[PDB]
C-alpha cells in the first residue's frame, strides 16, 4: 500500500475505534505490540501479517523487518505528527529529555494516538510515540534485511541452496517469485514438495500461475513448457523408475531438500546429474542444508530453550508443567507406539490430542488447522514443513534408525530410541519461533543431538533407486554430493535387469514395501503376484503382533504363520504397517 | 482478527 500514517481502527461494539497509529516506509508497517499485540491487519486490495516484534521494546512489523533507522541526537527539535481518534493530524513540536533504567518528549496525547511518528528536521521518523513523559520508541537496530532470493540463479549448471528459515515469506513470496521469473524465461520448471499438504499449500500460494499436480497414479504427463509441474518427491523418482517420457525439466526446486527419506534421496542425486550434464539449474531450499549442525539457530522471532526431563512413557505425578501450560504443544516421539502411549496419557487428563505419522499425516495433518487441540503427538515426519500454531515444543531428542544387519542373515531392524541428528534437532525446534506472541515460544527440550546417521539405511536404499535410474543419454546418477559419503555402498551393485527391475518398482509402488525388503524379493526373482516368500522364512523371522504370533488367510483360503524370508522391520513397526503388509501377504493387493 | 487502517497523512516537517 502506500506510503505514510495510518490509523489502526478495531471493529468492535457499534462502531470501529482507532486504538492506535502507525507509519509505513519502504513496504513494511510499522506500528507498537500494545496497539495491535501480533493480530493481523486487513486493508482493502491487501492482507497485512506480522513478520516482526520485539514486545519488550513495544514494537512490531508488518510485512517485513523494522527499516526505521535514523535515530535522534539530543539537543535537537522534534515533532510528533500526533493522530489523536475523532481530531486531524497535528505537528506538535517539543524538546525530548533522558533515559533512566537499561529520550522522552513530555507530550500528553490521548489513548489511541500510540504509534504516532516522530520526526527531525530532515523527514525521518527517529522512533514513535508510546509508552505514557512518553519515550521516543524505536528498534536498535534495524532488519533483518530485504530478502532472501532474486539473482540470476536461473543459469545451466548452476545449483542453488537457499537457507530459509520459518517466517521467511518462502511459500507466500519467494517460491511465486521464482516461478514467475522461470515463465518469463520460458523454463520447463518442476517443483517438488515433500507431501501432499505442503505440495496443496504450494497451489494457494501459487493460485493465478499456470501449475499442475501430478499423481503418482500417472507415469508421465505432458502438455508443454507452459505449464509447471507439481509433485511429491517421491512420486518423481517413481517417475524416473517407470517411465522413459520423463521431461528434461530446465529448472527444478526441491523444498524441504533436508528429507532424508530414500527417494528424496535418490531425487537429490538425479536432479543434481542433471545440472552437472549442463542441462538445468535446480534450487534446493531447506533451513538446514548439508553442513548445519546447529541446533539452536536464529529464528525471526524470540525462542526460549528450556532443557528438562521428558516422559518417554505414561506419568502420573512429577509434570504437571506438562499439562498446565495453556496454550498448544507439539510433542515429537521417537516411534507411532510411543506416540499411542503418550497421547493416550494427554487424552486421561482432558487434553485434545491429534497423533500424526508418516501415512495418517495427509488426513489428520488437516484437523490441526481446522478443529481445536491442544497437543500434537508426531514423528519424525513433521520435520518436513509442517506448519503449526503452537507455542511450545516438547523434544525428548529421540528416534528409530532403520539399520541393515550384517551380522547373519541379511536383515532390517529398528535401532532405537536413539538421539536425533542436529539438523532434525533445528528442525523440530523450527516448529516454533514463527509467529510473535506476547510470551516467547517455548523448546522444551532433553539430550544432545548426535551425528551418528553413518549407518542408516536410507543412504543405502537411495542407492538401490539411483542405480536402477536410467538418463537418456547414458550418464550415471549418483547421490547428491554432500550427501554421497554417508555410505559405503558401491556404485551399481544394486542394478536390477530385466522383469526383475519391473517388479522392483511394482513392489514399492503398489506393494507399498520398503526399498531393500522390495530389492530382495526382486533380485531374487520373484514374481509380484506370489506371496510364498512371506511364509516360507525361518523360525526366528516370525512375526509377532501385540505379543501374538501372526497368522495368516492366504488368498487360497489355507491359514499360515506369517514369517516372512527376508525380515524388515519397518512392515511391522505399527499396527497400520503391519495391516497393509498382511494384506500384501494375503495377496489382496 | 478484526483491525483495519485508514490514512491520516505522510512524513514531514512543519515549517
Amino acid at each position: 500500500l502506500s506510503e505514510g500514517v495510518y490509523r489502526i481502527m478495531q471493529r468492535g461494539l457499534f462502531g470501529k475505534t482507532q486504538v492506535g497509529v502507525g507509519i509505513h516506509m519502504e513496504g513494511v508497517f510499522h506500528t507498537m505490540w500494545h496497539v495491535t499485540r501480533g493480530s493481523v491487519i486487513c486493508h482493502e486490495t491487501g492482507r497485512l501479517e506480522p513478520s516482526w516484534a520485539d514486545v519488550r521494546n513495544d514494537m512490531i512489523s508488518y510485512g517485513g523487518g523494522w527499516r526505521l533507522g535514523d535515530k535522534w541526537d539530543k539537543e535537537e527539535d522534534v515533532q510528533v505528527l500526533a493522530i489523536e481518534p475523532g481530531k486531524n493530524p497535528k505537528h506538535v513540536q517539543t524538546k525530548p529529555g533522558l533515559f533512566k533504567t537499561l529520550g522522552a518528549v513530555t507530550l500528553d496525547f490521548k489513548p489511541g494516538t500510540a504509534g504516532s511518528p516522530i520526526i527531525n528536521k530532515k523527514g525521518k521518523v527517529i522512533g514513535l510515540y508510546g509508552n505514557g513523559v512518553s519515550a521516543i520508541t524505536q528498534a536498535e537496530r534495524i532488519g533483518e534485511p530485504d530478502y532472501e532470493v532474486d539473482e540470476d540463479i536461473f543459469r545451466k549448471k548452476r545449483l542453488t541452496i537457499m537457507d530459509l528459515h520459518p517466517g521467511a515469506g518462502k511459500t507466500k513470496r519467494i517460491l511465486p517469485s521464482i516461478v514467475r521469473e522461470a515463465l518469463k524465461r520460458r523454463l520447463r520448471t518442476l517443483i517438488l514438495a515433500p507431501t501432499r499438504v505442503v505440495a496443496a499449500e504450494m497451489e494457494e500460494a501459487l493460485r493465478g500461475l499456470p501449475i499442475r499436480y501430478q499423481t503418482p497414479a500417472v507415469k508421465s504427463e505432458h502438455t508443454g513448457r507452459e505449464i509447471v509441474d507439481l509433485m511429491c518427491h517421491a512420486t518423481f523418482t517413481t517417475r524416473l523408475l517407470s517411465s522413459t517420457r520423463v521431461p528434461n525439466y530446465n529448472l527444478i526446486v526441491m523444498d524441504e531438500a533436508h528429507f532424508t527419506d530414500p527417494c528424496s534421496v535418490a531425487a537429490r542425486g538425479y536432479i543434481s546429474t542433471r545440472v552437472e550434464m549442463g542441462e538445468a539449474a535446480a534450487i534446493f531450499m531447506t533451513a538446514t542444508p548439508p553442513g548445519s549442525i546447529d541446533p539452536f539457530p536464529q529464528s525471526n522471532s524470540p525462542i526460549e530453550d528450556i532443557e528438562r526431563e521428558i516422559p518417554e512413557r505414561s506419568w502420573n505425578t512429577g509434570f504437571d508443567w506438562i499439562t498446565d501450560y495453556q496454550g498448544k504443544t507439539v510433542w515429537f516421539v521417537p516411534s507411532i507406539k510411543a506416540g499411542n502411549d503418550i497421547a493416550n496419557c494427554l487424552r486421561k487428563s482432558g487434553k485434545k490430542v491429534i497423533q500424526l505419522s508418516r501415512k495418517t499425516f495427509d488426513t489428520e495433518y488437516p484437523k490441526t488447522k481446522l478443529t481445536d487441540w491442544d497437543f500434537v503427538v508426531t514423528t519424525d515426519i513433521s520435520e518436513m514443513g509442517a506448519n503449526f500454531r503452537a507455542g511450545r515444543v516438547i523434544d525428548p531428542r529421540r528416534c528409530l534408525k532403520p539399520v541393515i544387519l550384517t551380522d547373519g542373515p541379511e536383515r532390517v531392524i529398528l535401532a532405537g530410541p536413539i538421539p536425533v541428528t542436529p539438523a532434525s534437532a533445528a528442525q523440530r525446534r523450527g516448529r516454533i519461533g514463527r509467529n510473535p506472541a506476547q510470551e516467547d515460544d517455548q523448546y522444551v527440550f532433553s539430550g544432545d543431538p548426535l551425528k551418528n546417521d553413518e549407518d542408516h539405511a536410507h543412504w543405502t536404499e537411495a542407492k538401490m533407486l539411483l542405480d536402477n535410474i536410467y538418463t537418456p543419454e547414458g550418464i550415471i546418477p549418483t547421490l547428491f554430493g554432500p550427501e554421497r559419503e554417508k555410505t559405503q555402498a558401491i556404485d551399481g551393485e544394486f542394478r536390477l535387469r530385466g522383469e526383475q527391475r519391473k517388479t522392483f518398482v511394482e513392489l514399492m509402488r503398489r506393494g507399498d514395501l520398503p526399498v531393500w525388503l522390495s530389492y530382495k524379493v526382486a533380485s531374487a526373482g520373484i514374481s509380484y503376484k506370489d506371496r510364498e516368500w512371506c511364509f516360507t522364512g525361518e523360525r526366528n523371522n516370525q512375526i509377532l503382533e501385540e505379543n501374538m504370533e501372526v497368522e495368516i488367510w492366504t488368498r487360497e483360503g489355507e491359514k499360515k504363520k506369517l514369517r516372512p524370508k527376508w525380515l524388515d522391520a519397518r512392515v511391522y513397526a505399527d499396527p497400520m504397517a503391519l495391516k497393509d503388509f498382511k494384506e500384501f501377504a494375503s495377496g489382496r493387493k | 482478527a478484526d483491525l483495519s487502517l485508514e490514512k491520516a497523512a505522510n512524513v514531514q516537517w512543519d515549517e
